[PDB]
């Protein structure tokens, strides 16, 4: 990771590039979650046993724009985005596929009500009631 | 006299082989037992509730609807 930060800086010496800012955040994440791993060594049983025996480009621009716009934000909002992103993307993809070319495709699955979805809704309603 | 809430029981007499006779069971009672007896329990008052039997053609699985365990779909 240390060289990753240096390599990113070296290739693009432009400091004001949001890519380095992303690396700065990634470096901050590394410092946050690093301590969990202990410095264990992969010692072959023969080595340990032998020792014992001896002893025994527009997209990038938009990304940068959002990164700059992140200066004003809220942490809970970021957590909400992180939690809901996958389901939001799935639903959006399905919806986009349904209305391709602004024409009602006659091959996509139909929109129907099911009992399992209402069961999920009931579970959520009970959770809300518990509050 | 046919609106009584008491159970209906029949006796059985035998006039002979294969010729039974039946009579109503009736035993004499004292007035004390009838007058002193407690009254039956009063049921609750009439009321009504509401719930959703179906939403857009599908029956929700709520306590007020029958369970899926227990003739509602053509199969021809």
């Amino acid at each position: 990771l240390n060289l990753i930060w240096d390599n990113c800086l070296k290739y693009n010496q432009d400091m004001n590039h949001p890519l380095r800012r992303m690396a700065n955040g990634m470096r901050k994440e590394a410092d946050k979650l690093i301590p969990l791993i202990p410095d264990i060594t992969i010692r072959s049983r023969a080595e340990v046993e032998a020792e014992e025996r001896r002893k025994q480009i527009n997209g990038m621009a938009l990304v940068g724009e959002e990164a700059a716009e992140q200066t004003y934000e809220d942490e809970a909002y970021k957590i909400w985005k992180q939690v809901t992103k996958k389901d939001r993307a799935l639903i959006a993809k399905e919806r986009y596929q349904l209305f391709a070319n602004n024409k009602l495709n006659v091959e996509e699955p139909a929109l129907l009500r099911t009992k399992a979805g209402m069961r999920r809704f009931l579970k959520s309603r009970r959770e809300a009631e518990a509050l | 006299g046919y609106e009584s809430t008491r159970p209906l029981r029949y006796g059985e007499a035998s006039l002979g082989p294969g010729q039974p006779l039946f009579y109503i069971d009736d035993e004499e009672v004292d007035f004390e037992k009838v007058i002193n007896a407690p009254l039956p329990k009063v049921p609750r008052d009439m009321t009504f509730t509401a719930h959703w039997l179906a939403v857009e053609g599908v029956q929700p699985s709520i306590p007020q609807n029958p369970t899926t365990a227990e003739d509602l779909l053509p199969k021809g």
